[PDB]
């Protein structure tokens, strides 16, 4: 996935486009793609020569 | 000369048959008292879940 450069972390398999229409109200739809965007721009990756260490 | 000697080759056998015994239940029991010990280690999910709150989503 690096060499095809997509993001690192995992991403749903949503549509927002149909959230947005579902949704009584934007707060909450807004709210979790921030979550999920900043999820998908983030590495969950830990160093594994300290950890074994 | 004569009668000690009888005795002690009387003796032989059984002392003999007695000490494998003996060599054989002290084996058995370093045998018996191995146990394969698996350990336990931290699961990396709460390890990520933690990395999680940590940036405020």
């Amino acid at each position: 996935r690096e060499e095809e450069g997509l993001p690192g972390g995992p991403v749903p398999r949503i549509n927002w486009p149909q959230e947005y229409s579902s949704f009584i109200d934007r707060e909450p739809v807004v709210a979790k793609r921030i979550r999920y965007d900043t999820l998908a721009s983030t590495t969950l990756e830990r160093d594994e020569k300290q950890i074994e260490s | 000369d004569i009668m000690v000697p009888s005795f002690v080759y009387n003796k032989l056998p059984v002392i003999h048959f007695l000490q494998e015994k003996r060599a054989e239940q002290k084996l058995r029991r370093v045998l018996d008292e191995t146990y394969t010990e698996w350990t336990e280690e931290l699961d990396q999910a709460h390890v990520t879940d933690a990395i999680t709150r940590s940036l405020n989503i």
